[PDB]
């Protein structure tokens, strides 16, 4: 069950915000309730609302008169709407699947809750007026002398986040990426690292693909050794 | 919970012998029974 | 009435056998009737039209 | 407000209990989740009908019992059910499960100089990341030739990784002249009072 949220992640103060979640790859989905759960940075996951395909939506009390949940059940791509936004709603937003399991017939309601068993990758949502700044991507060249490692320094972007993979996907085992630096300029920066031993640093193709979804860019960049 | 319309009851009766008797439990609709006056009896 | 009922045979006699509700099997659903709404509204329109006269 | 502990503690091998208390627990069944910091909250407790993880109902409370605390299970746990009117749901707090007996770790420090391109950008930065250390508390010393640094530097809070160890990041911004100037820059990370060094110069391939 892929939950591919196709959204921006940034909006201005006192205006409105819309999200989506392309529901793909499934074979028993609309049994269950499609919900949206949010977590302020390091705070409590807090329920927003859910939608039962027939239109029986529900909303978190102090939000009910502002939050809406749509349904493009043809795609199927269900959407979410929030209004009069401030920076307090900034955090992680997780689309989730509130499961329902039945033994009998719907009309008498022979079902209970299983729980939210499918949480999506999520979208980091921000409220401000600083623009969508693409990343200044750098190639961290390795040393000329066994094991070894190399990475990719993602410099000066806004907002969070970006991410990477090496050889476009073949380099995986034993990698690291480290928290970003919010400089006094207001732009973040961080680097990735991948391990490559000193037997194929000169007989393989090892890149690092940077994607900054806050600024619709897919920065393909290659990283080569050092003299 | 998710309430429940019925009750998991229990009470006292007799058996094959005269002196000795018998408790046994049954399940009744709350229509078939009614309260009387500690839990609800 | 989708319930497998167990008959508890209670000796309260001699002879006299009382039946108590045995432990109802698992999932709990109450009795119902599936009424064909097509057949329901069919005889509905037939008689109602015999009444404006 | 659902009444959980925001954190609970237990030693290598014992069992534990997390009690999520409140009012509606005398009416609706209770469901639980496991959010390792930043992960997708994994569902573990359900009502499949009317192994190591369970939750015992008790009046105003429902107690999450966890048996077999391998350090793989260090995470934030969230209780969540429904109010008595079957309209809306909401979640509790977020219980960080601590696993005691985890070993201390001397730091793993990397260091990268300005790149083959960045000097052209009026940016001559340094990258000294610290990986997989325990406990998650250190202090960094940036250096040049043999002299330390107090500004042009920013440092981000340690972050917990898959093996429950910490990773801190630090960077330093120079100009092309303040970079190529000195013959040996030396990032230094004090961990446990002990410290590890990496040295870099503009004059060695």
């Amino acid at each position: 069950v892929q939950l591919r949220e196709s959204g921006p992640g940034l909006v201005k103060p006192s205006e409105t915000l819309s999200l989506s979640c392309t529901v793909s790859q499934d074979s028993r989905p609309s049994d269950h309730s499609w919900t949206w759960v949010r977590q302020s940075p390091g705070k409590a996951l807090e329920w927003i609302g859910d939608i039962h395909y027939n239109g029986a939506t529900t909303y978190n009390p102090s939000l009910r008169s502002r939050v809406r949940i749509e349904l493009d059940q043809s795609i199927p791509r269900f959407s979410l709407k929030m209004t009069s936004m401030t920076a307090a709603d900034t955090g992680m937003y997780y689309c989730a699947r509130n499961a329902i399991r039945i033994y009998g017939v719907v009309a008498l309601g022979e079902w209970f809750h299983y729980g939210m068993d499918v949480w999506g990758q999520g979208t980091a949502v921000t409220v401000s007026s600083a623009s969508t700044k693409g990343p200044s991507v750098f190639p961290l060249a390795p040393s000329s002398k066994g094991t070894a490692a190399l990475g990719c320094l993602v410099k000066d972007y806004f907002p969070e986040p970006v991410t990477v993979s090496w050889n476009s996907g073949a380099l995986t085992s034993g990698v690291h990426t480290f928290p970003a630096v919010l400089q006094s300029s207001g732009l973040y920066s961080l680097s990735s690292v991948v391990t490559v031993p000193s037997s194929s640093l000169g007989t393989q193709t090892y890149i690092c693909n940077v994607n900054h979804k806050p600024s619709n860019t897919k920065v393909d960049k290659r990283v080569e050794p050092k003299s | 919970i998710t309430d429940g319309e019925l009750k998991n009851c229990s009470f006292n009766m007799t058996t094959e012998l005269r002196d000795k008797k018998q408790k046994v439990y049954s399940l009744f609709y709350r229509l078939d029974v009614v309260q009387i006056n500690s839990n609800k009896e | 009435r989708p319930n497998n009922n167990t008959r508890k045979s209670i000796r309260i006699g001699p002879g006299q056998a009382f039946y108590a509700t045995g432990d109802i099997i698992g999932d709990i659903r109450q009795a119902h009737c599936n009424v064909s709404k097509a057949t329901w509204n069919e005889t509905l329109g037939k008689v109602v039209k015999q009444l404006r006269k | 407000e659902l009444t959980q502990p925001p954190s609970v503690s237990v030693s290598p091998g014992q069992t534990a209990r997390i009690t999520c208390s409140g009012a509606p627990l005398t009416s609706r069944f209770t469901y639980w989740y496991r959010q390792k910091p930043g992960q997708a909250p994994v569902l573990i407790i359900s009502r499949s009908s009317q192994g190591r993880f369970s939750a015992s109902w008790s009046g105003t409370t429902v107690t999450l019992t966890i048996r077999g605390v391998q350090a793989d299970d260090e995470a934030d746990y969230y209780c969540q059910s429904s109010d008595t009117s079957d309209s809306y749901k909401m979640f509790g707090g977020g219980t960080k499960l601590t696993v005691l007996g985890q070993p201390a770790a001397a730091p793993s420090v990397t260091l990268f100089p300005p790149s083959s391109e960045e000097l052209q950008a009026n940016k001559a930065t340094l990258v000294c990341l610290i990986s997989d250390f325990y406990p998650g508390a250190v202090t960094v010393a940036w250096k040049a030739d043999s002299s330390p640094v107090k500004a042009g530097v920013e440092t981000t809070t340690p972050s917990k990784q898959s093996n429950n160890k910490y990773a801190a990041s630090s960077y330093l911004s120079l100009t092309p002249e303040q970079w190529k100037s000195h013959k040996s820059y030396s990032c230094q990370v004090t961990h446990e009072g002990s410290t590890v060094e990496k040295t870099v110069a503009p004059t060695e391939c």
